[PDB]
């Protein structure tokens, strides 16, 4: 897999930005956000937040983040 | 329905097909959705202005070397990215409307990293979060150097652009040894010891023997750079972060020539920040939206507040101490002997700081340590715009402080604030102004473009040129540097890329002008 | 009856008439015993392999254009020195028998000395003895670094072949910033921030924007430099030169890889030397006619009983300490510790050395103090018989332990000895060899010859290659990098001097190769 | 004049080697080498002396050097 897993690829990027306790964009942890919703998103990027091409983060690792953040209960 | 400029269909479509046959369908991007995410910028202009006619991602140098004979034979211009998170100056997007993006962020191995020699050499695609970890679990003791971005972004990119870091070795390209870039036709050429067979100091003498090219291709589009190596800075025993607050916007000329001689000295070893209010406040995710919505730029009275509320000063110093106990001790002493002689500026230490932010992520990218703490400064305004007007100036206070107040002056004109810090080398000043604005209001984009160009005009007046600029503004800065400049590199881009295929308009470089 | 290659008597005619309209005749010289004194050489060949067809001299930028204006008219190649002083890489001399030597010596002006942000702006001629009597003088808190020639030799020529120095800015190539050339075609090209109109930054900040040039001209024949910016270190409140004496040749191997750590960390932050033997005994002005006139190489058994009778060791390292007292302090007790746990080195201080040789003219060096101690090198054997043989090696004790052995069986084998000593920075060394002959001895003269080509050879074959080299073997040395590094070379050189008129055979760099 | 004196061309360049104390080259003081002599092997270098062209060092240097040599006594 690209990243191993979803809470890997959360570690490693996303949470760089949204963990609760960095605040740059919203938390996104247990909070039943669509997998299509955060494909959107990262591959279209959004006003603050940059875009990624499928070669930094793969569909897949999508997936998987779509999944954990999912599992995760609200912070 | 993107063509790069002056490629039929027919001809483009023969390349598409000769990229697919190279490189494999799933390497070859055409289709609008597969593009949108390199096409997101921050850049006061409509995505179409930098939008790409496709993108191909390559993994080795054979592959790279079968893209340019391609784009060669078809004459497709192409824009190479490495990791692409070149926020402020254009991100992932081309140069010019229609390029081909050579994507390299999957050719990501680590090729080495020598814990003795103290020295990394990577392909484009590493991460500086790839190789913290790589370093972290192999106990490595050496430690990095880079942008904010850190985590995302990568050395290779980073230093084609002459990105700096914040710790002793934050002048990246200073620090670079050994650069392999394939030509414009085809070749691989290995720069200083890189091409001598069996060669073992690549990464150890940076020069060589007789022209040394490394800078020629750095901010330039002569070859398209597949390894880079570069020192590390080996892991001290000791590591003092610390900041100084300063109440006063006029405080700039005495803290710039209070810190030059510490700097000069080494004894402050560390590409040393000086962050304004609104750097330091959107550093620590404070937004403009929570002090007021009142138009035009932020009210010097809001801003004095924001510091009576806050404790954050007109300008807000960090910097570092490294080495042994003792080493750092006596260094201490001097640091803090001349803030005290200086009558000003409140010493804030790591154990008062202790977890609070902005202290623990400037701590942080002055030891190394990768967080991306800093886009708040993107939450200032919101709204995706964002461009970086860098101007270079010499380490002397008088100097800071005429830039300051010109900056701010046109920044008010067009009703966008003041949020700068000054990068601090021995004899220079990275002095970099985040040009923040709300992209999705079309009024704001267009008066953040005529604050932009007046910006670089009034510095240019007074003798001031930026270091490094975003795409929309390339072929701009290049006029700052003169006519015999850009004379000498198009005959050099002739000479390199007679089809003017890599990158043209980076840097102002383009056969298709008259020089 | 000297005249360039392929430039018949009527086109050297016109072009030496159009030298005097230009310069006037007291600027042009081609009368045989004017033209001597740039002859002199020190390679293992006869002097009319590399005699000049004629000299000029310039002291302005408007003649250096009016110069290139005229060869190319006339394809008249050029060969610019500066201070000229070049002993060991081919002294004053053109690379190529007949070219007319452009000596800049007479455009002597340091044209700005700043004692706060530290830097030197200067022109060709200006030598460091000059530069050291203006700072003295006008009592600039100031050091410079140089070569051992140092009085004698400049700055420009020095860093436009990439020299160094023995203080911790001994990186001079590292430490220039800004830098004017005269391109070809008379055009007046700066780099960095130099072509900014208004600009006060072209000796502060040193890539400017876009491909940044300086290094391309170094060690190249791409431009002729006019002037150049460089960087000077603050003089410290402190000095503390010292030395550590080795008994035996293995201890090289702990030796580096002890210093290491110490370059590395910056604790010790100058170019240190450890100097070999007969490299001491030469700058000691000890000769071998004092010690043995058997044929051959200089007997293990007399170097054995030389260090008895001197105390001089295998191994002389010289180093020093910058700073405030209290950090000098705490370093020394870090350096002394070092070699302490290492068990094995007398350390000698200046306190101990008093004003003896060679810790003397060490010690100067090292504090930016001119002298020329160490030409004592041409009296070991005399006759005027000097190469440097520098091959560059990571800073790792196998590795200089591996060199020196192969460089020993070579000389030996040649009836020569191993003078020589490592130049060591964190992570490179160059190591320094003196090939040292008596060129008034024919066969000895040949012996010399045949041991520097196996050198090279030798060298090669395990990956080593040369930082530099003297002008007989330029083309040889360049050969060592590769294919595709010359045919890039030779592009660059078509595109900013297609008549082939600046010093054609610089690091092998000619457009009548076939490249 | 080019270095001013005799004496000062001596201390800025020729005396660096052949000062008694240093000993790279040997003693000209209050030798009564001619003129003549010192041109010559300034100007053609000799052995393991480098030559020095008129544009370092001009004949009327020469002439001082040569002159304040003489006037020293000998070492
Ligand atoms: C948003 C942001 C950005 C930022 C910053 C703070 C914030 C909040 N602070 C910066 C800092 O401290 N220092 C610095 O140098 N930049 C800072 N930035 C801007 C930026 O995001 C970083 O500089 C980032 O590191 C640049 O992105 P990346 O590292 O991913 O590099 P890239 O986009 O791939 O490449 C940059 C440009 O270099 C040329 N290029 C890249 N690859 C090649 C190859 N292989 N061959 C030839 N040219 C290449 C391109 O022109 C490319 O656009
Ligand atoms: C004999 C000797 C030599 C020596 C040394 C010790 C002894 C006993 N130790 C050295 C040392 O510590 N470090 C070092 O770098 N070199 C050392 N040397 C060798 C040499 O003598 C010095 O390096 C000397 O400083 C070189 O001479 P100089 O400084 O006078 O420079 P140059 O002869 O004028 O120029 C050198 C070459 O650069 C190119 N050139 C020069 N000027 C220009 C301009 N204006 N534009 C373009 N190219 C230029 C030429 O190729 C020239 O030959
Ligand atoms: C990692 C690949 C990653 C994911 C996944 C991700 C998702 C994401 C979503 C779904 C949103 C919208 C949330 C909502 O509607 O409540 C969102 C918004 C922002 N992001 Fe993000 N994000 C990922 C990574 C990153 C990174 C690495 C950063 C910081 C550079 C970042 C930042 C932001 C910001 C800011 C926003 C808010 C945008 C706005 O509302 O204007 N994201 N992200
Ligand atoms: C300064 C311009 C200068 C002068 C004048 C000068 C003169 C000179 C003479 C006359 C001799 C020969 C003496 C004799 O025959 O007894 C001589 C010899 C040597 N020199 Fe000299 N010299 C001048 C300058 C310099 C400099 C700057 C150096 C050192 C780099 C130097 C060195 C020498 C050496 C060595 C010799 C002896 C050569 C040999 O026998 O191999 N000189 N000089
Ligand atoms: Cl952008
Ligand atoms: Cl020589």
């Amino acid at each position: 897999s690209q990243w191993g897993s979803g809470k890997n690829l959360y570690d490693k990027v996303c949470g760089h930005c949204h963990k609760p306790e960095v605040g740059v964009g919203p938390v996104l942890e247990g909070r039943g956000l669509p997998e299509a919703y955060i494909k959107d998103i990262v591959r279209n990027g959004f006003r603050a937040m940059p875009a990624f091409p499928a070669s930094y983060v793969d569909d897949e690792s999508l997936t998987q983040v779509a999944e954990y953040l999912s599992s995760l209960p609200a912070p | 329905a993107v063509l790069p400029k002056g490629v039929t269909q027919g001809e483009f479509n023969k390349a598409v097909q000769k990229f697919r046959a190279l490189l494999g369908d799933d390497n070859v991007l055409v289709e609008s959705d597969q593009l949108v995410p390199y096409n997101k910028i921050m850049m006061p202009v409509e995505n179409a202005a930098h939008a790409p006619s496709a993108a191909v991602t390559a993994t080795t140098v054979e592959q790279v070397q079968g893209v340019v004979k391609i784009c060669n034979e078809h004459k497709i211009p192409i824009w190479t990215i490495s990791t692409g998170r070149n926020f402020g100056y254009g991100s992932a997007a081309p140069v010019q409307r229609g390029q081909v993006i050579l994507d390299l962020k999957k050719m990501n191995k680590i090729i080495k990293i020598d814990p003795e020699m103290c020295y990394a050499l990577v392909e484009p695609g590493v991460t500086f979060g790839q190789m913290y970890d790589y370093i972290q679990e192999n106990n490595l003791p050496v430690m990095l150097s880079f942008s904010a971005p850190s985590a995302i972004a990568g050395p290779v990119g980073n230093t084609m652009d002459r990105g700096v870091g914040y710790t002793p070795y934050g002048e990246h390209f200073m620090m670079q040894c050994g650069m392999e870039v394939v030509l414009a036709n085809g070749d691989v050429y290995r720069t200083g010891m890189g091409g001598v067979p069996g060669s073992n100091t690549w990464q150890i003498f940076k020069w060589g023997y007789g022209p040394t090219l490394d800078g020629m291709f750095t901010q330039a589009n002569y070859g398209i750079c597949t390894k880079m190596g570069f020192w590390l800075m080996p892991k001290p025993p000791v590591f003092k972060p610390f900041e100084v607050i300063f109440e006063d916007e006029a405080d700039i000329v005495e803290i710039v020539d209070a810190l030059r001689p510490l700097r000069m000295s080494n004894t402050i070893p560390n590409s040393v920040v000086i962050a304004s209010t609104l750097w330091e406040a959107g550093s620590a995710h404070l937004t403009r939206a929570q002090y007021t919505t009142e138009p035009g730029h932020t009210p010097d009275s809001v801003i004095k507040q924001m510091q009576k509320d806050t404790g954050m000063g007109a300008w807000n110093l960090y910097a570092a101490l490294y080495g042994t106990q003792e080493q750092v001790d006596v260094n201490w002493k001097i640091v803090t002997d001349v803030f005290k002689k200086l009558g000003k500026g409140r010493i804030v230490t790591q154990e008062e700081a202790g977890d609070t932010q902005p202290f623990k992520y400037r701590a942080q990218l002055m030891s190394g340590v990768p967080n991306l703490q800093e886009f708040g400064l993107y939450n200032w305004r919101g709204g995706g715009g964002s461009m970086w007007f860098a101007p270079v100036s010499e380490a002397r206070g008088s100097e800071c402080k005429k830039q300051a107040a010109m900056a701010k002056r046109v920044l008010h004109k067009y009703g966008l604030d003041y949020v700068a810090e000054f990068i601090v080398a021995p004899r220079d000043m990275h002095h970099v102004i985040d040009v923040l604005y709300d992209r999705t209001n079309p009024e704001e984009t267009k008066r953040a473009d005529a604050c932009f160009n007046e910006l670089l005009d009034e510095f240019e007046k007074e003798g001031y040129a930026v270091y490094r600029v975003n795409t929309r503004f390339q072929d701009r800065v290049a006029q700052s540097y003169g006519p015999v400049k850009r004379k000498l590199e198009h005959a050099i881009k002739r000479a390199v890329d007679p089809n003017n295929i890599l990158a043209p308009g980076r840097s102002g470089i383009d056969l298709n002008n008259d020089f």
